[PDB]
């Protein structure tokens, strides 16, 4: 009977292969043939963050668009006024083996982990005055590879081993385990309405799953390497990925297949963090050859290179208003970029 | 002009520089020593006189050492493997009494040669060029009382010399310190590990001395 | 291992179960979210530097 | 004839280029911004003035035999030249120091050396050469009361006072290539393992900077220190080499001290 | 719990000395830039001095600089004024203000309970219109401060404080920054500017609302109060 499960398998990835390519009635670079590309994207470093002494792993907008937290791995979690590039607060971090940060979107809040296999949890807003735990998350026996805030209570996880994890911060126990993927997975990127989240694996697949009910609403493959990185796009009707194989790849979430490929043949590093502007014009990528692409996502074409790093940029974030792009990066040094 | 409060959050801003420069100062005086080895490989026999990444934190000789072990993480190993850049040494350890035992996971496969797959996967990665390795045989007690039962061919089909223990010793060791491909750039510390204590700490030290002494060569520009 | 395989032959199932739109739809509607917005992006057009809270 | 001075400007050529090699290889490169770089940086400086216009201006005296400029200006430029070339020596000597520690005291001396600490060095051998040199060489001719030298003619005029230049001398050249030959010794025993390669590219990093330290400097010492019994001893084309000889160390001094390093190598390149 | 006790108060000859110690407890006092309020039996509030985290900055009045000397112990969470050649002006009630100061923070936020003390011209002004209305509860009063210059600042804050004085205890913070509500005080108290005018807009008023209420300033020192508006029952 194992063989005819593994047939009636096969038969349904041929039946969802050609219900894919029935709708593929035309693709994206068809439609886009006939707008204006973006010119060329000029964006100069309007400020420097310095204080990290290690290499920057992950950073996270506020949703003021102003604070931003920032971990690195010198076990020192960062809050920075990026106005006036000003440090807020700096958190002393219990391990220093970090690989995500959170910045709540109320703002009370922010969350790190990494090679701990825990979710730290710190209080911003204290009537101390000093920012101290509130609740570490165990529960996972993978690595934290990043983490997502939906409100003050609810927070969700993807690890290392091959699961995705929906918390509540109150009670400190799990209630939703997203279980799918067989790669380890490295990313998570939330929808604007917050009903659903995409989750890209070392498998080198993109599941698309629901928040409440906790099923994997859809798959989607079309990668060769681990994807590191991924993103919606701000309708939230589509994301973006990206991998080792040294392309970005957009999705649609209802037509369920591939739209356009973000690659060129010079580029032969690896992406690890990916970031859309405000109107989903741009698709901003970090790449491993110390730089940073800037996409014309809907004419796939690059528009600009932020070019100003003397290390691998490790992540990269998008304010809420659209007004600046932060990089950070392995050379200790996050910047602003406009 | 910045205003009453926008001096005091400066003021606050440089505060935090001088602990988060103090903090640094004390974190660069710190010997980073990332564990590594396989499964029942005396991994966890050399902390006890020395989930998650497990921190060991020591003194000797006024010296403070951050040994970390990643043993127990499951996962796949190069996704998070580029976080130990910058240790200053790796300490690998293999048992001598691997040699003549089958994977529990894989049949046909001897743990040695497991052992000899990550000490290369290990050694030559592109981010552990110039670190040092400093590696550990150790069960040499249960290897000499086995070496006379058991012949060593049956790991190497081309070693020919004698079924002795400081023979066969030192062609194992010889076969680990041939995997390095760059013998310039990284050197190989090889220590047999004793029952007697102090004995692997002090070579943990001095190899340490050593790569300290040829990383301020670097620095000062002589090498 | 039965049981793995008929919960996988089980979310292919439901996988396959949903519907799908024509791709150039999609790309229609993604065009035209990119259009709506144009204006509101501040990194596409050089915002000027009075109401820049970096430059300024 | 025209074989000298395009010679010595081919010379001083290098020299400039080389020294703004070093500073931007510093600038440009973070990973180059430590602060052992700072006392390259500090004898690149002193490098370039020396090649900027040290060379420049002796090689005009050279090719035409008579200081045309005047006493003034030939005072301030024996000043200008004595303070840097010593400043030179003792950033040679500081930096000796520097390498001595870190390889004798591989633990701590790191550690206790900062930027302040670098810059207190480097400000110390500065003013130290400062002192040394020109105050002996603007205030001489009025102490004394008298102008030794003609007005065609410049050079040292305490040249002819046999003690005073014995304890200059000592001090200048003499008394820091000592300390810098034991120094290294130590640091090439040092070196090596004692838990090869290392020690052999050690030794030839100590012998071409001390080789090429010695040999650029030592013929002008042992020529003023026989010029002081006896002026006409040492035949004029004679000395005018033998001081122009003295410059070439500058010019050397970037592919001994700096591009033993790899990472300036590349940035040379680019 | 936040609590700041203060002691060493009491009687002094005219021209004598007294050391006033304020005891910190329940937060990291190393973090809170110090304040110190002094309040005379018939009038209002007036700023003294401030030290800030780490004692880097320190500042005085104009009425009581070089006379008297503000100093701080982390270690042992103690804030320190040392008084000298005191005068009839100084038989007055010490409060010592908790401060912090980053990117939306809440200065003032808790005010010391207190001790008193009986001894035998660039500067903006704070002027209260009126210094005592007769208000039912139920009812919305507005409450008004006006200012020599103009409060906001090229950044867009306005820094307008509102402070809430209860017959009894110490001063409470009730506005911070012109518009912003401060926390553990309800949600009916409201206040808005326009960089000169200022106002206070209470809606349905309580019982324990009453007391008086002050306006400050934080745009330069030094730290100038406003008279004080009362409110009273019918
Ligand atoms: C001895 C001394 O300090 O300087 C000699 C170098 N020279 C001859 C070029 C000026």
């Amino acid at each position: 009977e194992l063989d005819q499960l593994r047939q009636e398998a096969e038969q349904l990835k041929n039946q969802i292969r050609d219900a894919r390519k029935a709708c593929a009635d035309a693709t994206l670079s068809q439609i886009t043939n006939n707008i204006d590309p973006v010119g060329r994207i000029q964006m100069r470093t309007r400020r420097t963050l310095r204080g990290h002494l290690a290499k920057i792993y992950a950073m996270h907008w506020g949703t003021d668009s102003r604070l931003l937290v920032s971990a690195s791995q010198d076990g020192k979690l960062i809050i920075w006024d990026s106005y006036t590039t000003n440090k807020v607060h700096a958190i002393p971090l219990r391990s220093s083996w970090v690989m995500t940060c959170a910045y709540a979107p109320s703002g009370n809040y922010v969350a790190c982990g990494g090679l701990d296999n825990i979710c730290s949890i710190y209080n911003l807003k204290t009537r101390e005055g000093n920012v101290r735990v509130s609740r570490e998350l165990a529960g996972h026996t993978g690595y934290l590879s990043c983490c997502r805030f939906l409100d003050d209570n609810q927070i969700v996880t993807s690890s290392g081993d091959t699961t995705c994890a929906l918390w509540d911060i109150e009670t400190g126990q799990q209630t939703t385990t997203f279980t799918g993927h067989t790669g380890d997975v490295m990313s998570l990127s939330l929808a604007p309405d917050t009903r659903l989240f995409v989750s890209g694996a070392c498998d080198a697949s993109a599941k698309l799953w629901d928040v409440r009910e906790g099923m994997c609403r859809q798959t989607f493959t079309g990668h060769e390497s681990d994807i590191n990185a991924i993103c919606f796009f701000p309708n939230g009707n589509a994301f973006a990925t990206g991998s080792d194989d040294a392309t970005c790849r957009l999705f649609d979430l209802r037509a369920d297949q591939e739209l356009m490929t973000y690659s060129h043949d010079n580029i032969i590093c690896g992406i690890t963090s990916v970031s859309f502007s405000k109107s989903g014009r741009l698709l901003l990528a970090g790449y491993d050859d110390f730089n940073c692409n800037v996409w014309d996502a809907l004419k796939a074409d690059r528009a600009g290179v932020l070019a100003g790093h003397d290390n691998r940029v490790s992540c990269l974030g998008v304010t809420d208003d659209g007004m600046a792009v932060a990089t950070g990066s392995w050379d200790s040094f996050l910047k602003i970029w406009n | 002009t910045l205003s009453a409060e926008d001096k005091a959050a400066v003021e606050r801003s440089k505060m935090i520089d001088r602990n988060l420069r103090e903090d640094g100062e004390k974190a660069a005086r710190e010997v980073k020593l990332l564990l590594l080895g396989a499964g029942e490989s005396g991994k966890n026999t050399i902390v006890k006189q020395m989930t998650g990444i497990v921190e060991t934190h020591f003194t000797f000789k006024d010296l403070h050492f951050k040994m970390f072990d990643v043993g127990a993480q499951r996962s796949e190993r190069k996704k998070w493997i580029h976080c130990f850049e910058g240790v200053t040494a790796i300490i690998f350890c293999v048992a001598l009494s691997d040699y003549d035992l089958v994977l529990a996971e894989d049949e046909e496969m001897n743990r040695m040669h497991a052992s000899m797959k990550l000490f290369d996967s290990i050694c030559n990665n592109k981010w552990f060029t110039d670190t040092s390795i400093i590696l550990f045989l150790n069960k040499k007690d249960l290897f000499e009382e086995k070496i006379k039962k058991s012949p060593l061919t049956i790991c190497y089909p081309e070693y020919a010399g004698s079924n002795t223990y400081e023979e066969a010793a030192a062609y194992i060791q010889c076969q680990f310190e041939d995997l390095n491909k760059r013998k310039d750039t990284k050197e190989i510390y090889t220590h047999f590990t004793c029952s007697t204590d102090t004995k692997n700490v002090q070579f943990v030290f001095d190899a340490v001395t050593d790569v300290i002494i040829k990383n301020n060569l670097k620095d000062c520009g002589l090498f | 291992s039965i049981a793995q395989a008929r919960k996988l032959v089980e979310q292919l199932k439901m996988e396959a179960n949903i519907d799908r739109i024509k791709v150039s739809k999609a790309a229609a509607d993604l065009m035209a979210y990119c259009e709506a917005h144009a204006k509101e992006d501040p990194l596409l057009t050089p915002v000027p530097a009075s109401e820049n809270p970096f430059r300024e | 004839m025209v074989f000298i001075a395009t010679v010595t400007g081919s010379l001083s050529l290098v020299t400039v280029v080389g020294n703004i090699l070093v500073m931007l290889s510093i600038k440009v490169n973070r990973q180059l911004q430590t602060v052992n770089n700072y006392f390259l940086f500090s004898l690149a400086c002193a490098d370039l003035i020396i090649g900027a216009f040290s060379m420049n201006l002796y090689t005009v005296y050279i090719i035409k035999g008579y200081w045309p400029l005047g006493a003034v200006v030939c005072d301030l430029w024996l000043a200008l030249d004595y303070v840097v070339s010593n400043a030179s020596v003792m950033n040679l000597l500081i930096i000796s120091f520097d390498r001595y520690f870190c390889v004798t005291k591989p633990l701590t001396y790191p550690a206790r050396r900062t930027t302040k600490m670098a810059g207190l060095m480097i400000a110390a051998a500065w003013v130290l050469s400062f002192v040394l040199w020109a105050p002996a060489i603007l205030f001489w001719q009025f102490v004394v009361g008298k102008r030794t030298v003609p007005d065609n003619q410049c050079f040292i005029q305490f040249l002819s006072n046999p003690a005073v230049t014995f304890g200059t001398a000592i001090a200048a050249f003499y008394l820091p290539v000592v300390i810098m030959t034991v120094l290294y010794i130590h640091i090439s025993l040092a070196s090596r393992s004692r838990v090869a390669a290392r020690e052999r590219k050690v030794t030839r990093t100590i012998f071409a900077i001390l080789l090429a330290f010695i040999l650029t400097w030592t013929p002008y010492n042992v020529m003023v220190l026989v010029n002081t019994f006896c002026q006409s001893c040492i035949p004029d084309t004679v000395w005018s080499i033998g001081y122009w000889l003295c410059y070439v160390n500058s010019t050397i001094n970037p592919a001994c001290y700096a591009l033993c390093n790899a990472t300036f190598k590349k940035t040379f390149r680019h | 719990d936040v609590q700041l006790v203060e002691s060493g108060g009491g009687l002094v000859q005219p021209g004598g000395s007294r050391k006033l110690s304020c005891s910190a407890s329940g937060f990291a006092f190393s973090s809170f830039g110090m304040h110190w309020v002094r309040q005379a039996p018939e009038k209002g509030l007036e700023w003294v001095a401030y030290i800030s985290s780490g004692s880097g900055t320190i500042y005085y009045a104009d009425t009581v600089k070089g006379r008297f000397t503000i100093s701080r112990d982390d270690p042992k969470n103690t804030l320190f004024l040392q008084m000298t050649s005191l005068r009839s002006e100084d038989t007055a009630m010490y409060y010592c203000v908790r401060s912090i100061y980053y990117y939306g923070s809440s200065p003032f936020d808790f005010w010391g309970q207190g001790t008193t003390l009986t001894v035998s011209g660039s500067d903006i002004v704070m002027t209260q219109a009126t210094s005592s209305v007769p208000v039912t509860p139920g009812e919305s009063v507005s409450i008004s401060c006006r200012s020599s210059k103009s409060l906001l600042h090229s950044n867009g804050n306005t820094y307008l404080y509102w402070f809430l004085q209860r017959p009894g205890q110490s001063p409470q913070l009730l506005i911070y920054r012109m518009s912003n509500l401060a926390s553990g005080v309800p949600d009916r108290f409201s206040g808005s500017g326009s960089g000169t005018a200022f106002t206070l807009t209470i809606s349905r008023l309580e019982a324990e609302d009453v007391g008086v209420y002050y306006c400050m300033q934080h745009l330069e020192y030094p730290l100038t109060f406003g008279a004080g508006t009362k409110l009273e029952l019918k």
